[PDB]
């Protein structure tokens, strides 16, 4: 069994430069006469897409952006032009024995302008207080890069427990993050405090974007 | 135009077995491979075994010999993968391939793949509850709505917005484990003008408890 | 001892004559797709000549006029007993892969064995490739520009292509496509080069 | 008159052998399709050994033992120079048709001259077929099972086929058929078989 | 499936000239081959020319050489004929034919026909009259009506029976000039349980005039 | 230009007998390594079908009931079993020189028992009295062979003129005949006379089977 690896795990590269994907090899690919080396392309949600098959030909309806390199212990991916719909998980398969087996896997980023977060806090419905709780939900959209934390307090009381951390994937469009911090507690422990607010601190500025409401104004 | 079609969202609990179709359309299915390419929702892609509809010819990988037996009909041009003896590892979505020429070591043509989960938990419809800017709802230049959807199992869940009317600044979060229970959570912006002149609505369909809300958001 | 060896090396230039003018005969017409009976002919002197040429050899070098040509005439002893030798392994592992006559001929290193209706129809081939095309046309299937006879789009699910050393491999039909008339594209794709000889 | 004679018929002994290691070498791997570098030696030493063999039988000619050996000579000298002759004529009749280098080849007797981007692309025929298939498989055409390059369903609708007495058949591409991938069916019919040479 | 679709009918005055059109579907037509097969009504087949729409080139017989012109637009995927200079013995139909590989040599599947009429009379709409047994009405076990077309100009013209409801024991006979018109008879047998229960009617339709008639038939 | 000859010019064969027809050439025909003979069936109203390409091969969507002969000189084309559909016209054509010359064309008819014509006269219509004319019209449906004529009399007086007739052409189901024989005459000479009655014989029967009516009953 061949025991491809691939370097860099993961990869950010500036929008209009190139991308250098390697995959590693345990020993010789290539077979009598031929390669058998396989590029595949995967988003989140979506099939694996073949890009290079044979580790030289473009396969078709896919943009000749992409071209293959290396012989017989290395195959290297080439994207000369990145867009912003070149975001996915990028595998390295063989296919010269009968053991299949499938590269390690290449996140590929892309490194755009910064971007200030915006931060809205929703308080708890009145469907969530008759049901029985009572869950206070802060969204942050369109903010880069990922490394973003969420701080939540009551009355000054910073809080650790409850709160649940959602990352999205990179957009096709304009390769923002989206996240979304959701404090579930009960209905009655909610009421037995006074102020419920979200603080978002971000890379982008040295004072974190604060959300807050009350429940005497609801 | 070549294509291939598989099964939805199975459900089994842990020691039992599973059977995943696979058919294909516009081609002699007969004369086609198949890759049944399995991928861990953490994990990367994983190569099962292939299988020829011509003359039942099988070939695996060594991991999953006995785990996975790849059975196809001619009459019917359906191929099928049994997984016997499922415990919470084989939880993964499973995709079927086949080359444009029908080859085997080339896949072109993918399936939209099929999750199976092997857990004990049973089937718990979702609970839709909105979300608003109660304080004061903020009309700034831009405001933005909030659908929750929290309490269901197992995945997927689909979320739009007035069945698909609405697809500009939508992001619906990825679900996160909580006590056997998935948290869902789906965020879209709309402009001061058209809020609350039309009154928006979140969709959300559980194909596992059939539970077709089509739950509708207003100002506190 | 003067006219006898004038007429005995007249009678040499009329025997390397006459072998001059069967090897232009050999050369110009013996072919396997020109003339079946000068390729047999051609086989017949090849296989003859071999064991003369090794005889020739070795006389050559239990003779000598010094230690120069004699380690010259046990080279070329040596170098076509070798080559004798593997022509035979070839051959042999050939017609041990495969079951025809064709694998004797020096012409053709690739054969292909396509059995149409009972019969393994050996044809030979130049390239060995991922896939092989075959067209109908009217009902004469051309595997490989090879007319090997009357058939429709209801093929053989399996080829083999024997090589010189290893390399069967093994197809199957895939990508059929039909026309109007009684033509068609179902070609073969290879799917395993294991599992040597039958 | 004894050592010498001896010693020459060794030496000939000697010239004899390497003339049958040729000989076999030509016979064994000096193919077209084998080695070119052995191909253009083998048409080296026809070109070079048909005039000798000619002048091999008029020195056997000149000289006899009896009216009978002259006669056979005759006979040999006058078959070998008609052979050597229609070659020529048969060649550049075949050159002024197409304009390829395999028109000297004695393996090969008919001849496809298909012009892919531009270049004439000369590749062996055997037999001479009303119509002639072709696949894609991907992007690489192989008319006739040979393999041009890398092309599409947009193909040349014309093709040529020569022969060595007149047969210049001329054809023209239809019934092009799709499918899924990148592969294609499209076949070339004669339609004339006049207009010879260019 | 391929196909190839002529024109209709054409009336052209003698010392005019007519462009007939045969289009395919199907297939490349660029790449297949024509042959404008001529019929005469009492003659057999002639032969005229080819044309091959890919580079143009036209084959001609010498007989038609100048009085037929081929021509073809990749376009419209229409091929077309144009016949200058007709007289009386120009009055025939013509047929197109290609072959399935796209060979010139062999006519596989071919067009429903154009018939071209060269004459100066002027087209003259069917007059339709009833024909039944008035003596006494033969009510024999078998009975049979009949529909007379007189006084036309030029062929052809359909004759059907309700529609084309009733196709059993019809025999339509061909039409006979007769001082520049012509006549055409057609004649049905029906059952005597049906006649007069359901008033059938014979049905004529002429393109050439444009004269749409759907006379019925009743006893005396 | 070749002159194709075909013999007979008209053939006649018993159902379930075999058909052979043959189809002559002036120069040879066979090209080199090839025939290019052709063999067509064309029924009234329909476009020519192609039965037999190059002499030796059967039509794809043809029975296998028809098949060739003869080599460079002589074509023909062989029918084992005849059926009743099997009634049109046979023509040969040569496609080895640039004139493309078809057949003489060969007519086939089938030979059946002997049927009774079913005789039917018409009365004019009122239409027509009123349009300005009388026609009368005589229908002999279902009879054979071909061999028949109509004799048309008036008070005894026998007429020549104004009689047309129309033959049809052999059904591909039952294999019979049908002809109409039209009187067209004034309508003020149509009652000049008295009678009119339509006389039809055939080899059938030596008694001619007669309808006749007269202008007092109607």
């Amino acid at each position: 069994d061949i025991v491809l690896t691939q370097s860099p795990a993961s990869l950010t590269v500036s929008l209009g430069q190139r991308a250098t994907i390697s995959c590693r090899a345990s020993e010789s690919v290539d077979s009598f006469g031929n390669s058998f080396m396989h590029w595949y392309q995967q988003k989140p949600g979506q099939p694996p897409k073949l890009l290079i098959y044979r580790a030289s030909n473009l396969e078709s309806g896919i943009p000749a952006r992409f071209s293959g390199s290396g012989s017989r212990t290395d195959f290297t991916l080439t994207i000369n032009p990145v867009e912003a719909d070149d975001v996915a998980t990028y595998y390295c398969q063989q296919s010269s024995e009968d053991p299949y087996t499938f590269g390690g896997g290449t996140k590929l980023e892309i490194k755009r302008a910064d971007a200030a977060p915006t931060v809205s806090i929703f308080p708890p419905s009145s469907e969530q207080l008759t049901s029985g709780g009572a869950s206070v939900v802060c969204f942050l959209n369109n903010f880069y890069p990922k490394d973003i934390n969420v701080k939540w307090k009551i009355d000054g009381s910073e809080r650790q427990n409850g709160v649940l951390n959602s990352w999205t994937d990179q957009d096709s469009k304009d390769s923002t993050y989206s996240m979304s911090s959701t404090l579930t507690l009960t209905k009655d422990e909610y009421e037995r405090h006074n102020s419920y607010t979200c603080e978002a601190t971000h890379k982008t500025s040295t004072s974190p974007i604060v959300k807050s409401f009350n429940r005497n104004e609801c | 135009e070549v294509q291939l079609q598989q099964s939805g969202a199975e459900l089994v609990r842990p020691g039992s077995s599973v059977k995943i179709s696979c058919k294909g359309s516009g081609y002699v299915f007969s004369n086609y491979w198949m890759n049944w390419v399995k991928q861990r929702p953490g994990q990367g892609l994983e190569w099962i075994g292939q299988i020829y509809p011509g003359d039942g010819d099988t070939n695996y990988n060594g991991k999953f010999k006995g785990k996975a037996t790849l059975t196809a009909d001619k009459s019917s041009s359906t191929a099928y993968m049994q997984l016997s003896s499922l415990t919470s590892e084989d939880s993964a979505v499973y995709f079927c391939a086949s080359g444009y020429l029908g080859e085997n070591y080339v896949m072109d043509f993918w399936g939209q793949g099929t999750s199976v989960t092997v857990s004990s938990a049973k089937t718990t419809p979702p609970s839709v509850y909105p979300l608003a800017p109660g304080s004061a709802a903020q009309t700034n230049s831009m405001v933005t709505l909030g659908c929750l959807v929290k309490g269901y199992f197992p995945e997927p869940v689909t979320v739009t917005w007035n069945s698909g009317s609405l697809s500009s600044g939508v992001h619906t979060f990825p679900a996160v484990l909580q006590s056997d229970l998935y948290t869902l959570s789906s965020s879209v912006t709309v402009p001061s003008s058209t809020w609350p002149s039309e009154t928006v609505t979140c969709n959300v369909a559980h194909p596992a408890s059939s539970t077709k809300v089509d739950k509708k958001i207003v100002p506190r | 001892t003067v006219e006898e060896l004038k007429k005995l090396l007249e009678q040499w230039n009329l025997v390397i004559g006459f072998l001059f003018l069967t090897w232009i005969c050999l050369l110009q017409f013996a072919y396997a797709n020109r003339n079946r009976f000068l390729y047999i002919i051609k086989l017949i002197f090849l296989w003859l000549l071999w064991p003369v040429t090794l005889a020739c050899f070795v006389l050559a070098a239990v003779y000598r006029i010094n230690w120069i040509t004699g380690g010259i005439a046990i080279a070329m002893a040596c170098l076509v007993g070798l080559m004798w030798l593997s022509y035979f392994i070839a051959s042999f592992r050939l017609f041990a892969r495969t079951r025809s006559m064709w694998s004797f001929n020096p012409e053709t290193n690739i054969l292909l064995n396509v059995p149409l209706h009972g019969t393994i129809l050996t044809r030979p081939l130049l390239e060995s490739e991922l896939v092989i095309g075959a067209v109908i046309l009217r009902g004469h299937l051309r595997i490989a520009g090879h007319h090997l006879g009357r058939c429709d789009i209801k093929d053989l699910p399996k080829e083999i292509t024997v090589a010189t050393s290893r390399t069967l491999s093994y197809y199957k039909l895939g990508a059929s496509q039909r026309v109007a008339g009684d033509s068609g594209f179902a070609a073969y794709s290879r799917y395993r080069i294991g599992n040597y000889k039958l």
